């Protein structure tokens, strides 16, 4: 009798004629695993990389009629460095880009055994995850980002997957802020997948990020406005000041080009076309009209009643057809790109 | 079926397969060659970087051979091997000539499958990403294209002991997954595969070859670099309609769209790699600077020829110069996307 | 007669018959494992990642009477690699991002033990943590930084810690020298987490950080107020000269533009505004309204002795109102977030 | 037969009967611990991270009596695979962020045993330290960065470090191993303590060496810069009075200029939260380029908006202004650079 | 006939008391050690850093007689780990500072026996070597640096190094291309050096390389001669125009201050004087003086003959200087 002795030795029996080269019920029907998990945070998502950062607590869990034990009431919890002397499911993330298992103090992981020989094995792990990133909407855009674990040797008639719990086998996603995204919701799904070598496995879990757009609002969409607007007061100069007609032209552009070099140097380089840039090339546009629109104008007062009629004329009506056309220019994009 | 005996004869026929087995040496060492059959699934292409020459690559990599020497018998005609069993058989030392790092995933359980037959034929897997040297040439960076190859064989084994062939046939072997062009520089226009013999100091060895082609997407570059400096050249151009008593203005024009080209040849910079040639948009960028230039430099003439010679014809240059300008920058744009769309 | 000969068996007959797979008196009551710990520094705290590293000494007291010894009066001090061969408890760190043990020459691990059965097992230790940073108020924010530990596999029915030496249990703090921050406080908190059956034991360590102001003052905060000032100068300059009213104004746009820019090449990039954000666009703003003031006083000289009169009459009031009103923009600012 | 079975039998009749859990001589007395260091390669020292690497020999030598061998030879290089059944202390740098052990072609470790025992211990180490910086100065600064190590486990009572000569004959630098871009390397400082922790009380060995900034870089890349654009927004009081807009031009613009170069000035510098030696200068000199322009308002604001004008304020500032700045210039070399 | 079981029977009998702490010809001559290396490619080249990264195949050969064969007359080459369970020198790369053997599949090792005893130890290694660099011609320079090859434990009286093949001993390297520079030539030395702890073998591989020019041709100094050429538009324009003569000069000033700022922080961070930084403070200088010159004429007209005469020797005076300004030096920084 006592503890000391009666729990040691069993251990020892379990393992004594083990082999971790078989697995649980083999020959018989798929061994089920069921698998949940608690998310710590999202570390980070990126672009520029399309891929982005988990942090979880992976947990698995199967039955080995092998591990059945008698007489101790306990769910008994083994030291972590057991775990490599007993057959686990070969389970990966598919579209895992780089993942370790965490090391400090001593590695982070876990098996439970119970008297009926069921097992839980649990993780925790850092995991970067490749995702397709569709930026054509940028910043105005949201993505969906998935996980997606599979078995690698065994094909669905050795290994069978289901989420412990149901819809309900994912939790901390709740409890997760980033600084450019939130999560407006996550899905489960659950499926067989048919390819070269065999039908296999696989769960997927989901997560839909929504951008945060109020960062752009005040740096780049307001700084073009306003810079856009400065174009404008051109018009309301006098035509006869020259110097002052064009000083305020020619350096709105040198102040136009300034956002635009500096802005895509700071925001992630991301070479194709994207809705910012649409917008920030279409205020350019406007600031090289209103430019064009003083040459036309001193042209026509200089060179060819029409030296003050159309001169004036032509500042008349461009303080009241810029800025319409700017108005609908941005009701064009924002019911474009919000929605539609 | 037959459960217990199932089980019993699965264990006793692995665990006695390694008897008599030497895993320092080949199959066949003394009488045949080793040959590998091998085939690759491309899970993701990409990203490309172009600072580093250099692209990763993911792909689950199969490898096939025969070893006489563990020819199991008994009722599976099939035979999975636990990777104790793949620790302590012979497999082949296959490497990647153009990897400068790779990583062989390791993650709950290693992503290593082995296969064993009735008839001793082998099936090694393994899931792999690969970061493999791209020399790229860059004369025509903005519209340039690439072929960045992949190559692979034997380390130690040479081209008399082991040689290696595509399992399903040359371009029937490698697939890339549909979501696998994971590219946002370029656009994948197709991959071909081949294979050739090379020659080392330590004798000669059979390379397996695969190039994947790219194309550049034009799209950004038009928004970002052409267009603003294609603008720029018509603001420096425009100053000629204006008076030419107008010294202060005309000045301004002139030296402000100097200071805005400028400004635009630092973003050029940043988006190109280190490379030490004129690229096809150096030479773009290169020639709006000479015209922007030479338009304030046209006005330093008239300048001095009006206050210098005052009744002089010197009028004479604002109107040449008004359609010359325009129309020989004309000209260089045709010859430029000319010279190279049809290439 | 008491040389190496007598400890050689001593030790030996200690680790025969020792498990490594079973907790001190497994089936008893819990361990009482104390934890100690002597910050070393910090290396690094960064809000784009929202993390901070930090290099301490970790020590872990517990009793184990398998390893009791009678004889030798020296408290025993083994070499580092007796640590792979005893049971050492599985704490583990919650927001730890990656964690190593240092390896130099020898990795950097202890054990000593007294006669009594007390283990002394420590480990050097550089841990980047997460940190959820509140940059709202970024120069003037103050951020609560703790260290989360936690026993991975075990519930309070098998361990419990506690702080070694309770308030004194951490040492070292009053040492550290961040560039940007200053520990104002610390504090040490037990608790045991507790959700469905299993009751988990947890020490945290916090840190409360003050960032320091004298960065911003001399390089983000003057000089967007002296270019503000000096945007008022053109309402002193006489209106007729357009071509120079004109010039300092768009001119002193590009300035704010390029501040603001390089600005934005050099602060953390986080997608979010911040406290820095408002000022920079509020004295934008100021400036873009120096500009709008000249169009409305050349407006008005020239589209007309009664327009004489009141172009002048806008500057001298607007001589008043611009200093006037950015002072209280300027009075508001630094009492919502300071009081905030 | 006699030169190589000989040799092979005296290594395998060393580790029977030992035991590399303890430490020679538990009780009967201190292990003392002899160390040296060779400097291959210093630097780069990171100053935006304060930080620096050094590359070094590390070897360490003590007496394990239970290793004691008689035979042909005086002394015999073991093999790794020896080297980690026996017992070597546990040494490691108080403030190393980061160590590489190189492991090229085999370690590169050398572990050497003579027939009395004693034991030298030689290894290639790429340690990573941390230096704190006094940044307060920060163009014309210098720094002593230090190098501890010790025992992590045996506290003073058990191990003691000693430099192999006790004498500056312990730490040694390459001719060629100064591999510093902005800082020189005067000299060096070797020294030992004893230090109290929670563990028990420790011997240290320190190393300093001892740096100093190149002041080359800074002064063509930001004094020079600073000046000639403060020279300049100083010649405009000699332009005339009556064209405005050429004064406004000429002094808004240079004010650009000026936020421009404290712009770039700024890349440099861990970001640190006091203002350095740079900001003193930089700031001042905003600040003359900032008055030289509210001179031009006043001046202007009594001719254009009087004319019984006033001429003082311009031919004044044309001494003030050369006067100030040459002042402030003077005292401003003259605090730092007598330091 | 049963063949496997003879090489089997070969093998393991060479492995027959073999004792991995004793070298060939223990205690007799020393152990001589051929070398050969076959360079991959010479990859990021950092002057931030001081360090250069390459990638070769190294190779070592030398004669065990305890590992010599008669039954089989074959080359035997064996698996990857039977590396652990043979001696091998204790060889090491002095200068490196991180390098690592490729293990992309398997570790990249070669073990290849010969019946005579020679065994060739080929490994794939990348390696990050450091590169004293004098920066002070940049980007006019030359730089010579090397690999170092030596061994740790044992003395020249115990080991011997060589290389294989005399000069023609590494290949690869007339066959790279990098970006930045052009191999020149390289040369391979062998030599004996007396250290702290011993006299020492050595081997010595050295490159030399020449930086492309044309790159900073195009991106750095015509841009900087553009704007200094167009500072002296100044004194064509007549000197009555006050607000056009102050615009050039000054903005010409700022256009210099932007090129030298975004050139600062695209190059590498290099903390002491170059080249350059004399040819870039050179044109600002110019620039500088074109401004401080009209500053002057403007004195003189308002307060004329002499102001005309000012404008028209700086037409003269600022070509020239500037010219022989560019004749100083590119003279010093290519020849001297
Ligand atoms: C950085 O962030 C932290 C989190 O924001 C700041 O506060 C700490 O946060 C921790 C959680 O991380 C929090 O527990 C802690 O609060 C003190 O905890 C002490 C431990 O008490 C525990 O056991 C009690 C058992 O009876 C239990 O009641 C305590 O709280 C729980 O029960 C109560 C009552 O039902 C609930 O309201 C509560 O929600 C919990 O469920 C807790 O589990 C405790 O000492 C202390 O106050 C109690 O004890 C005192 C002494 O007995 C009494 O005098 C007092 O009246 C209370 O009963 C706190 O509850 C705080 N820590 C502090 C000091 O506030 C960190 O402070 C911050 N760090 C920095 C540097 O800024
Ligand atoms: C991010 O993007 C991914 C990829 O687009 C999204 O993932 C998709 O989510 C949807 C739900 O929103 C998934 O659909 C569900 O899928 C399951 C499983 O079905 C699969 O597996 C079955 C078992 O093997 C199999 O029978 C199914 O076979 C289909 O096809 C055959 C014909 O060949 C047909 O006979 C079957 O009927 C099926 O159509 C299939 O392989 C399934 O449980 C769900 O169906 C239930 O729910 C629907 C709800 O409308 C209901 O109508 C049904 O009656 C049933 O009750 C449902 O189809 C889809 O599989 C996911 N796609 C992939 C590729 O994984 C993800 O949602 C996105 N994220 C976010 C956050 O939006
Ligand atoms: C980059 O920069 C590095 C560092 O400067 C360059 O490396 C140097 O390269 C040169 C060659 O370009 C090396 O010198 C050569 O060395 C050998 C070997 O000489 C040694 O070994 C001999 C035995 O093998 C031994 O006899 C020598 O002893 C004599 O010389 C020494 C020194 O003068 C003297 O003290 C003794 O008394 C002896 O007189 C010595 O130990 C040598 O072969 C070379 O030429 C000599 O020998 C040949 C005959 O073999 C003869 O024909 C020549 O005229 C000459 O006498 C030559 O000296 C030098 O050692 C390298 N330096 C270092 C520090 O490594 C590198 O080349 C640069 N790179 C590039 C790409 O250029
Ligand atoms: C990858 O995953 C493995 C498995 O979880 C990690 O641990 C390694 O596991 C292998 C066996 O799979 C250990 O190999 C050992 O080798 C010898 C010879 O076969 C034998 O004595 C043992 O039975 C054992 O199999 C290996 O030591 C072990 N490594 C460590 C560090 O614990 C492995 O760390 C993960 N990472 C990598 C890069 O492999
Ligand atoms: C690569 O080398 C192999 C060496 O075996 C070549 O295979 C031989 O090809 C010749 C004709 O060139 C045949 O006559 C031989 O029978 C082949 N040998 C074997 C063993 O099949 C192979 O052709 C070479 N490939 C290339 C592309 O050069
Ligand atoms: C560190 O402490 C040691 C302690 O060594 C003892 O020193 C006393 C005083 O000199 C001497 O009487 C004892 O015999 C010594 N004991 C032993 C066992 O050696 C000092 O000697 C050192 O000087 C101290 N170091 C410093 C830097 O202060
Ligand atoms: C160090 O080299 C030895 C040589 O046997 C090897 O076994 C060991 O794994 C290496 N260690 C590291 C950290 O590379
Ligand atoms: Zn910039």
């Amino acid at each position: 009798p006592g503890n000391m002795s009666f729990v040691k030795e069993t251990v020892d029996k379990l393992l004594k004629g083990y082999d971790i080269r078989l697995r649980p019920d083999f020959g018989g029907p798929p061994v089920c695993v069921g698998m949940n998990i608690d998310i710590a945070s999202i570390d980070m998502v990126s672009e520029v990389n399309m891929d982005y950062t988990l942090t979880m607590y992976f947990q698995q869990y199967w039955r080995d009629k092998r591990l059945a034990y008698s007489g101790i009431p306990l769910n008994l919890t083994l030291d972590n460095r057991v775990a490599d002397q007993l057959w686990v499911p070969d389970t990966y993330f598919l579209n895992d880009k780089k993942s370790f298992v965490h090391g400090v103090t001593v590695k982070n992981r876990m098996i439970r055994l119970h008297p009926d020989g069921t097992v839980l094995y649990g993780l925790r792990i850092t995991t970067t995850a490749a995702c397709m990133m569709d930026l054509r909407r940028y910043p105005l855009d949201e993505q969906n980002c998935t996980l997606e674990i599979e078995s690698y040797g065994y094909t669905t008639d050795d290994i069978e997957f289901y989420w412990r719990g149901g819809d309900k086998a994912v939790t901390g996603v709740e409890r997760i802020e980033l600084p450019q995204f939130s999560i407006v919701e996550h899905r489960l799904v659950s499926r067989n997948v048919v390819f070269a070598t065999g039908a296999y496995p696989r769960l997927s879990l989901s997560f839909r990020l929504k951008r945060n757009i109020g960062y752009f609002i005040l740096q780049t969409y307001m700084p073009s406005i306003l810079i856009t607007i400065l174009s404008w007061v051109s018009f309301w100069i006098n035509y006869d000041a020259s110097a002052a007609r064009v000083a305020l032209g020619i350096t709105t552009v040198l102040t136009m080009t300034t956002i635009n070099t500096h802005l895509r140097e700071t925001l992630p380089k991301i070479p194709y076309v994207k809705a910012i840039d649409m917008y920030l090339m279409g205020c350019f546009v406007f600031v090289f009209l209103a430019l064009l629109e003083y040459a036309f104008v001193n042209y026509i007062f200089f060179s060819q009643e029409l030296y003050k009629g159309r001169a004036a004329a032509i500042d008349r009506w461009s303080r009241i057809v810029f800025p319409f056309t700017f108005s609908l220019f941005n009701l064009v994009y924002w019911l474009y790109y919000v929605n539609s | 079926d037959e459960t217990n005996d199932n089980i019993t004869i699965f264990t006793r026929i692995l665990d006695g397969l390694l008897d008599g087995y030497d895993n320092r040496l080949r199959p066949g060492l003394g009488e045949r060659i080793t040959q590998v059959r091998t085939d690759i699934y491309v899970t993701s292409f990409g990203p490309v970087s172009d600072t580093e020459m250099e692209y990763t690559i993911d792909v689950f990599f199969r490898q096939s051979w025969k070893d006489e020497r563990l020819r199991f018998k008994g009722p599976m005609q099939r035979l999975p091997l636990n990777n104790l069993l793949a620790s302590k058989i012979w497999t082949p030392d296959t490497f990647f000539h153009n990897g400068k790092k790779s990583i062989a995933h390791n993650m709950t359980t290693p992503n290593k499958l082995l296969r064993l037959e009735d008839d001793g034929t082998l099936l090694y897997t393994m899931r792999l990403t690969i970061s493999a040297e791209c020399p790229m040439q860059l004369e025509d960076f903005p519209m340039d294209a690439h072929a960045c190859p992949l190559k692979f064989g034997s380390y130690a084994y040479p081209n008399s002991e082991v040689v290696y062939v595509w399992t399903n046939g040359s371009t029937k072997s490698v697939v890339v997954a549909e979501d696998g062009s994971r590219l946002n520089q370029y656009h994948l226009m197709g991959q071909t595969v081949g294979t050739e013999n090379i020659s080392t100091s330590t004798g000669e060895y059979t390379i397996m070859t695969a190039h994947f082609h790219l194309k550049r997407k034009i799209g950004y570059f038009v928004i970002q670099t052409y267009l603003p400096c294609i603008m720029t050249v018509i603001l420096s151009q425009v100053s000629f309609w204006l008076n030419r008593e107008s010294v202060p203005a005309r000045t301004v024009f002139g030296v402000t769209t100097v200071l805005t080209m400028t400004t635009l040849s630092i973003s050029a910079r940043n988006s190109l790699p280190k490379v030490a040639y004129a690229t096809a948009m150096d030479w773009f960028i290169a020639v709006c600077y000479a015209f922007v230039f030479s338009a304030l430099i046209e006005f330093a003439t008239v300048n001095y020829f009006t206050k210098s010679q005052p009744a002089a014809s010197i009028s004479k240059i604002d109107k040449m110069s008004r359609i010359v300008f325009p129309v020989l920058f004309g000209t260089f744009n045709l010859v430029y996307w000319a010279t190279y769309l049809n290439r």
